[PDB]
């Protein structure tokens, strides 16, 4: 028994239903992590969709809040801080087709790609695909041939073709196809089509996850 | 030649109780000692778990007893063959749990967290207990052998034999069809919905698997129950059976608590790895 | 910091009348609220005491179940409402904050108060050694009581409290549990005790030091002041 | 230039100037230091239920 | 002039304090403490577990009083816990979650936090309002913060994630001096006994004494294989402790320069976390990547105990300043006191 403490025991009580509380509240919502190679591709996506080190962005899209976070902007090596998104729903590769002609730029999207994906602490948790600038990659295509930085392409200089041939490069550096799946989305300057493109990836992965909770997925 | 069937029928009850105590412990210590494991989905796992406790713990010995023959009360053997149905009936129920939060989670893209709190799965596990108390004390106030005869309520003690106390229209028509055959049925639907629509969702193989896994799911549950529910069924419509077929039957139908561990807990991925690190440790 | 009572006045026998306080600059649903009301003569007296949750409501033997004492945090005000009170419920009520944690320092804020007049055993006995006291400035008084039971809990701490009333203000908190001094206190103060005789020890008395010293102690929620210690400059 | 290695050069000067004093006179500090306050340590020396704070 | 001049001129200077060392070194420090009695077995039982968190808990700091501790988790909250009754004396709601360190002033009036946000934040305890509020914001930093440590009420040490520390006024909230020797990012801090000196590790796997007042680097250490994660000084103030991810620790004396012994054993293949010293500083208690926390000898080096407690990976690590029981905590959001 006590006299004072007593009333400690009653505030420490309320400070945890609160702590519950935003415990609860933090879990409704989806949490999001925003990277990839180059700003240009990642500052468009994050004024897509919208109400120092890091960047918090919130935006609500039919009923549910996304919180997507940017860390270009620390400039640190990422194994000593990126276990801290260990947590996260998915992560949002944004990167620009057109650095295939740009300096080789591709070669380091893809290291990025690869070192991201196959990463231990992002073992479960997918990646958004991303793959901006579509206007100005098919532009590009009629001008100088794919086969810049991809000496093994062999094909027709269209668009659709070499955004098939991208896209499936970039998905093939996954090392656990069992366990991840990459959705890849080309965009540019467009409208509501990329938040809904990403709710529609998030809503999949939550029911994916759900479903591995209780071992159906 | 009756004696060594009705002690094998013994042996294999107390064998599939041991069985299905190890395996129900194991889970629930596997489920405890690793609070990661403390999400809703364990909550129905846990419920599970307990009432396969339960039946291994005293539908089993009581079971026994019931064959054995007794010269008790026989509002003793009654209560005794109401609690004996009252835990495969909550075991039951707990399936039935299990195949509805499976439904929401399916049918609810993104609204299951929010929709299924801790108070509601809590108050659903409640109202699933209480719902198999209910049902399964039903022979004792009025539903019992005293209704068919004059006769029966004039005898105070009499042998201990199932077909003694409990009465085989109730055994058939109300258990059978209200609580086997109506979950079944309602879970083999939710089974086949959720299957289609993951064969929607995913096409945009894996349907194997998914068949298979939700597959054995709803037919071990058949194995356990409906031997059984027809062996009561053509023995209420002037029916003959041997001694091994109908205990054969009750042995399908206690299988039940020592299978559903292997069937749903080692299925999940996260228990399934922490149950492999333990018994490595341990 | 600020508290302001309302709810005053006449009143006959027998009525009833609801006293407010608004509170305003600092957390009132963090802190824990206290009524304590001052007869025109006689000491200070606990009334009855709130919690930050609104519960755990507990009111002393002589006004329990005639008052009532409710909080509204949304809207950041105190609430006590007296019902059929008695002639004998005369008294100035002064409201008290309260906040408690391990060095917290509770009551260390009370109200202006406000003057209500009707129209015509089991707690810790806190027995004043002397009412007056004869002080000068520059020299030192020692102010002592005597407690029912030895106020050391079995944490160590000892539940006892100072208050000094100045003549036109209320009662404000200078030591808490015998030990700490209360912010915005001088220094010059020094209380101690060995749980059943304390001593209240005032160097360099100055001028603002005149006043009454009411003692409190907090073991037993039935709060008990004592008789208070008046000390002529 | 001289921005990153001039002033690495005149780091390593001042850190080679720096008196120093033998490792066998630092272990026996050390251990005198470790010794002296032994009894000071509840994590070293068993330490009773009764002072123990956090008992039960 | 040219830079091979200045490359062989560093290289030289390298060479010449490399034979200083060695002729210093006449001896190593395993022959000279093995004629102390080892201390043994040390069995600890968790007397209090704390379960308010629900995140991974990253950093915790034990108060002057030696009851009181703030724990850093990044759900957003900094706990005040009452190790005694294990009850909340404050929850903060912090600004940014991604938190990874935090302090506790020794006059227990303030308490900072940091992390990923480059900007810190002094929040201050006693105010007469009842309610945590932040008092200054120190937004000078580049880089994600990752160690800070109060030298007073009005200074205080932080570390960023680039090569550079700072101490900043919390007054005005500037820097004062700021520290940029090192190469790598600095992980870890830790203050002198006399508030006089402090060493800093980063990833470089070099450790630099940099003194609070002068801010000239005196000695570096370059004894370690990687990146070294955690720091500690021994409590008189002549000798730190250093934990990398490499499971190797070495002890460092300010007095000889160089690693005196090395801690580390062919089971234990995972990175250390956090390292602390007991009061008489015979005992070292390191967290390591793994779920367990082993006691090892601050002169014999042999394990004295393990506190496997935990099921996840133990972030952080203190010791109470009277010695009485260790703190540690893990990234499953729970926070135990051993004893
Ligand atoms: C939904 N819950 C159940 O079905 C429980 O009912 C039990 N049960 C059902 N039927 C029987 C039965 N048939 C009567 C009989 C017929 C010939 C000879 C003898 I001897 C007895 N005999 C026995 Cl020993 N148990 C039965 C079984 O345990 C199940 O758990």
């Amino acid at each position: 028994l006590s006299a004072e403490d007593k009333a400690a025991v009653e505030r420490s009580k309320m400070i945890d239903r609160n702590l519950r509380e935003d415990g609860e509240k933090a879990a409704r919502e989806v949490k999001l992590l925003l990277l990839g190679a180059g700003e240009s591709g990642k500052s468009t996506i994050v004024k897509q969709m919208k109400i120092t080190g890091i960047v918090e962005t919130h935006f609500t899209f039919k009923d549910l809040h996304f919180k997507m976070f940017d860390v270009g902007a620390q400039r640190s090596e990422r194994k000593k801080w990126i276990h801290c998104f260990e947590g996260v729903t998915a992560i949002i590769f944004c990167v620009a087709l057109s650095d295939y002609d740009l300096v080789n730029r591709m070669h380091e999207s893809m290291k990025l790609f690869d070192s991201i994906c196959n990463n231990k602490w992002f073992t479960d948790t997918s990646i958004i695909l991303f793959l901006n600038k579509k206007d100005l990659f098919e532009e590009k295509i009629k001008k100088s041939p794919l086969t810049i930085c991809y000496p093994e392409y062999a094909g027709s200089n269209t668009y659709e073709e070499a955004a098939a041939y991208i896209q499936c490069q970039f998905e093939d550096l996954n090392k656990r196809k069992d366990t991840k799946e990459i959705y890849t989305h080309f965009t540019c300057s467009t409208d509501t089509k990329n938040v809904q493109f990403v709710f529609d990836a998030v809503t999949d992965v939550i029911i994916k996850n759900n479903l591995k909770d209780c071992g159906l997925f | 030649a009756l004696s060594l069937a009705n002690v094998t029928y013994i042996t294999m009850e107390i064998f599939i109780g041991l069985c299905a105590i190890v395996g129900n412990v194991l889970v629930i210590c596997v489920v405890k000692l690793n609070p990661s494991l403390q999400t809703t989905t364990f909550y129905f796992i846990v419920s599970l778990a307990l009432a396969d406790i339960a039946v291994g713990v005293l539908v089993m010995p009581l079971a026994i007893v019931v064959s054995l023959g007794i010269t008790i009360h026989f509002y003793s053997c009654l209560f005794m063959t109401c609690l004996l149905l009252i835990f495969t009936h909550a075991s039951i129920m707990s399936l039935l749990a299990i195949a509805v939060d499976r439904y929401l989670r399916v049918k609810l893209t993104v609204r299951y967290k929010r929709v299924t709190t801790h108070r509601r799965i809590w108050l659903a596990l409640g109202l699933c207990w209480l719902v198999s108390f209910l049902v399964g004390l039903t022979p004792m106030f009025g539903w019992n052998m005293k209704l068919t005869s004059e006769y029966h309520r004039n005898v105070t003690f009499l042998s201990c034999q199932f077909v003694s106390v409990m009465r085989m229209d109730y055994m058939v028509y109300f258990s059978f069809l209200t609580w086997i055959f109506i979950p079944l049925v309602v879970m083999c639907a939710i089974y086949l919905d959720i299957f289609y629509i993951i064969r929607n969702k995913l096409s945009l193989g894996r349907e194997f698997k998914t068949a298979k896994s939700l597959f054995l799911v709803l037919f071990l549950f058949a194995l356990s129950w409906l031997p059984l529910s027809i062996i009561n069924c053509i023995i209420y419509f002037n029916g003959e059976v041997p001694q091994l077929v109908l205990y054969m039957g009750i042995l399908l139908s206690h299988a039940n608590s020592m299978m559903n561990p292997i069937v749903y807990a080692y299925k999940i991925k996260k228990f399934k790895e922490t149950y492999l690190l333990i018994l490595k440790a341990c | 910091v600020q508290l302001v009572e309302s709810g005053g006045g006449l009143v006959q026998p027998g009525g009833s009348r609801k006293l407010s306080c608004s509170a305003s600059g600092f957390a009132f649903s963090s802190f824990g609220m206290h009524w304590v009301r001052q007869a025109p003569e006689k000491g200070l007296e606990w009334v009855a005491y709130i919690s930050s949750g609104s519960g755990t409501i507990y009111y002393a033997d002589t006004v329990k179940g005639r008052f009532t004492i409710s909080r509204d945090d949304p809207k950041n005000t105190l609430f006590l409402q007296m019902t059929s009170l008695r002639s004998e419920d005369t008294a100035m009520y002064y409201c008290v904050r309260s906040i408690y944690y391990y060095g917290s320092s509770p009551f260390d804020f009370w109200g202006q108060g406000t003057t209500l007049t009707v129209s015509a055993s089991a707690d810790i006995v806190m027995t004043q050694a002397t009412s007056s006291v004869p002080v000068t400035p520059g020299e030192s008084v020692s102010i002592s009581c005597r407690s029912s039971k030895s106020l050391l809990h079995s944490n160590g701490n000892t539940y006892l409290y100072w208050f000094l009333q100045r003549p036109g203000q209320s009662p404000q908190l200078l030591i808490y549990r015998m030990s700490n001094l209360a912010s915005g206190v001088p220094d010059r103060f020094s209380g101690s005790g060995s749980g059943t005789a304390f001593t209240l020890t005032i160097s360099r008395l100055e001028a603002e030091d005149v006043g009454v010293y009411y003692c409190m102690q907090h073991l037993e929620y039935p709060l008990t002041f004592g008789a208070g210690t008046k000390l002529e400059l | 230039s001289i921005a990153q290695a001039r002033k690495l050069v005149e780091q390593l000067k001042m850190e080679a100037n720096i008196d120093r004093i033998k490792v066998s006179k630092a272990a026996a500090d050390l251990m005198a230091y470790c010794e002296a306050h032994a009894k000071e340590d509840p994590l070293l020396t068993p330490v009773p239920a009764s002072e123990n704070p956090f008992r039960e | 002039s040219e830079l091979d001049q200045l490359r062989q001129e560093a290289e030289q200077l390298k060479n010449q304090i490399r034979d200083a060392r060695k002729a210093c070194a006449d001896a190593t420090l395993s022959q000279i403490t093995n004629n102390i009695d080892p201390v043994g077995r040390i069995q600890m039982r968790t007397r209090r577990t704390l379960r308010g968190h629900l995140a991974k808990i990253y950093a915790m700091h034990w108060g002057t009083d030696s009851r009181l501790l703030v724990s850093a988790s990044q759900d957003g909250k900094l706990i005040i816990w009452d190790s005694y009754t294990t009850n909340k004396v404050h929850a903060i709601p912090l600004r940014s979650s991604w938190v990874m360190t935090c302090a506790y002033a020794p006059s227990g009036n303030y308490v900072a936090c940091g992390g990923l946000d480059n900007i810190c934040s002094i929040y201050n305890l006693k105010t007469r309002e009842g309610n945590v509020r932040v008092s200054r914001e120190l937004a000078g930093h580049t880089g994600y913060l990752s160690c800070c440590r109060f030298l007073d009420d009005n200074q205080i040490v932080t570390s960023s994630g680039d090569t550079t520390c700072a101490l900043w006024d919390i007054e005005t909230g500037q820097q004062t001096t700021t520290f940029t020797g090192h190469t790598g990012d600095v992980m870890s801090l830790s203050l002198a006994p006399d508030t006089r000196l402090f060493v800093s590790g980063a990833c470089d796997a070099s450790a630099k004494l940099w003194d609070v007042r002068e801010g000239m680097c005196r000695q570096t250490f370059t004894g370690h294989e990687s990146d070294i994660n955690a720091i500690c000084f021994f409590p008189n103030g002549n000798a730190f402790a250093t934990g990398s991810d490499d499971a190797t620790c070495r002890l460092f004396d300010l007095r000889a320069d160089q690693e005196l012994m090395t801690y580390s054993h062919d089971n234990i293949i995972c990175g250390i976390t956090s390292v602390s010293f007991s009061k008489s500083g015979r005992l070292l208690l390191a967290g390591y990547d793994d779920f367990n926390c082993n006691v090892w000898d601050a002169l014999k080096a042999d394990r004295a105990g393990v506190l496997a407690g935990h099921d996840n990976r133990v972030s952080c690590l203190g010791v109470t300043d009277d010695g009485m029981a260790v703190a540690t905590g893990s990234w499953d959001s729970f926070l135990k006191i051993w004893n």
